[PDB]
Formats: C-alpha cells, structure tokens, sequence
C-alpha cells in the first residue's frame, strides 16, 4: 500500500489517478468494504457512520482522471486502508493519522519536565524528532521526555514524525514561566 | 453476547513457533489479539477485518507474527514465530469494534480470559 500521513484535526487528500485523462466510474471504500463515495456522491446515506459529512472529492478534477478522497477534521480512528477502484484497477492507500500534545494545558515552570506524546493509531511505531526554540534536536519514539525546561525553551517547538518513510510536521507552543 | 475462549498457550522454547487459537460463540465483526505481561500495560498485537481481507499487525511484531481467521469455524488465530523471552505474556482474544477501522481503534467490546505464553530462554 501507498502510505499517507495525516494530522489530527487537519484535512488529508488521498490521490487516485486513472490510466486515461477523462472521467469514468470510480468509488472509494474502506478496509471493511464500506463504500464511501463515487461519481454519484457520498454513499453514507444509510445511517450514522464514522466519516459522515467529512469525506469529499474534487468533482472538477474527475475529467482529468483524478479521483481524490479528501477527509476533513481528521480523527486518529480515521486511520485505515482506503481503496480507490476505477474500472478494473484498484489502488490501496494506508492513511495513518497522528496528533501531538504536551503534558500541560496552560504553562510550565523553569526546571520542570516536559513529555511530548504522539497520539498514534494502534500498532504504529513512529519515530519523532523535535527541535526546541533554542535549536537543540531530540529524537525518540512516540513519547519524548525532556528532563528540565529553561526560559529559553519558551516558544514554538517543531516536531517531525517519520513513519513508513513518510514525514509530517507539527508545531506546538510551549510556555515556560519564571 | 459473544463468548471468546483462547487455547494454545503453554511453556515454549526461545526461537520456536506457536499458534494460538480463539473460539467465538461472529462472521460480521473485527477480531484482535492483545498481550499483557506482569506489571506492564496491555499491548496491541494484531487485528483482522470481518472478511479476513485486511490485517493489522503491530509494527514491532510485523514479519514475526501473523493473524488469520475462519468464519465457518468462528475462530481467529495468532501465529508466533522466533519467540523471545520478551514475548512472555497472557495473550487475549478480542472481538467487535462496532464497525471501526482495525487500523484506527483498538476499543474492542468483547474479551477472552487469555492464554498464558511463557518463553523459556
């Protein structure tokens, strides 16, 4: 499968391209084999579904043979294999959604510890690299622990997630009070 | 209501292979395997969709562990290979994600009592 990474709360676009530069019948399904959308619109009209009202395509691109699946307001649980079927061909895309948080809602004090946690789909083992406002780089798995924060650590941290050779970047504001 | 009964645990040798089974008493729901060692968190091991067409084995266990199911027999199975002392744990069968993605959620409704696997060094 092609792997695509998404950020929690963000939008992701899963591309699908046909051999011919023209519109033709297509649909997207998930790994449970539920059809999501196709040429005639969203199939999710039979009751409550996880993706209800959050999945779309770009109808204006279909006549170029491009049939993307766009999912907005991403949840970790949207992580799934999505399958685009156009005529006789099927393309499988594994979407993996991640979210980044710190273990504080308001603020930290100089000398306190920081835990950065990548909320991750079940069974994933991403690697994470973060850069502090001072320019120092740290790396590890889904959870990074910083022993003590300095006043100079107050500001925007930048963290890159690596999973299946794909990367996605998060920014998070950490405030350290004196 | 669904009953899940594991079998196949026991005392095994490092480097060996072991197949665990779980008998259910359905063909419409996702099923999964988990494991828990003493004084450690329960860990996701593997999941499989209702049809068996897609599986999700934990990244750290891919290419050692595989998962399969048999809807006619109402079973799901976990194949362990190249066993390590670190694999010692109770292994739990689970079922029903309420339609959720086996790649997106591990919040299964039904749980077995588990089968103990102990890997001798």
């Amino acid at each position: 499968k092609k792997v695509v990474l998404g950020k929690k709360g963000d939008t992701v676009e899963l591309t699908c391209t046909a051999s011919q530069k023209k519109s033709i019948q297509f649909h997207w399904k998930n790994s449970n084999q539920i059809k999501i959308l196709g040429n005639q619109g969203s199939f999710l009209t039979k009751g409550p579904s996880k993706l209800n009202d959050r999945a779309d395509s770009r109808r204006s691109l279909w006549d170029q043979g491009n049939f993307p699946l766009i999912i907005k307001n991403l949840k970790i649980e949207d992580s799934d294999t999505y399958i685009c079927e156009v005529e006789d061909q099927k393309e499988e895309v594994q979407l993996l959604v991640f979210g980044l948080t710190a273990n504080s809602d308001t603020h930290l004090l100089q000398g306190q510890s920081l835990t950065l946690t990548l909320e991750s789909p079940p069974g994933s083992s991403p690697s994470v690299q973060c850069r502090s406002p001072r320019g120092k780089n740290i790396q590890g798995g889904k959870t990074l622990s910083v022993s003590q924060l300095e006043l100079q650590d107050s500001g925007t941290w930048t963290c890159t997630v690596l999973q299946n050779q794909k990367k996605v970047e998060f920014k998070i504001d950490i405030v350290v009070l004196a | 209501e669904v009953q899940l009964v594991e079998s196949g645990g026991g005392l095994v040798q490092a480097g060996g292979s072991l197949r665990l089974s779980c008998a259910a008493s359905i063909s419409s729901v996702a099923m999964g395997w988990f494991r828990q060692a003493p004084e450690k968190e329960r860990e996701f091991v593997a999941a499989i969709t209702w049809s068996g067409d897609y599986t999700n084995v934990a990244d750290s266990m891919k290419g050692r562990f595989t998962i399969s199911r048999d809807n006619a027999r109402k079973t799901v199975s976990l194949q362990l290979t190249n066993l390590k002392p670190e694999d010692t744990a109770v292994y739990y069968c689970a079922a029903d994600l309420r339609g959720g993605s086996i790649y997106g959620t591990a919040d299964y409704v039904y749980w077995g009592q588990g089968t103990q696997v102990t890997v001798s060094s």
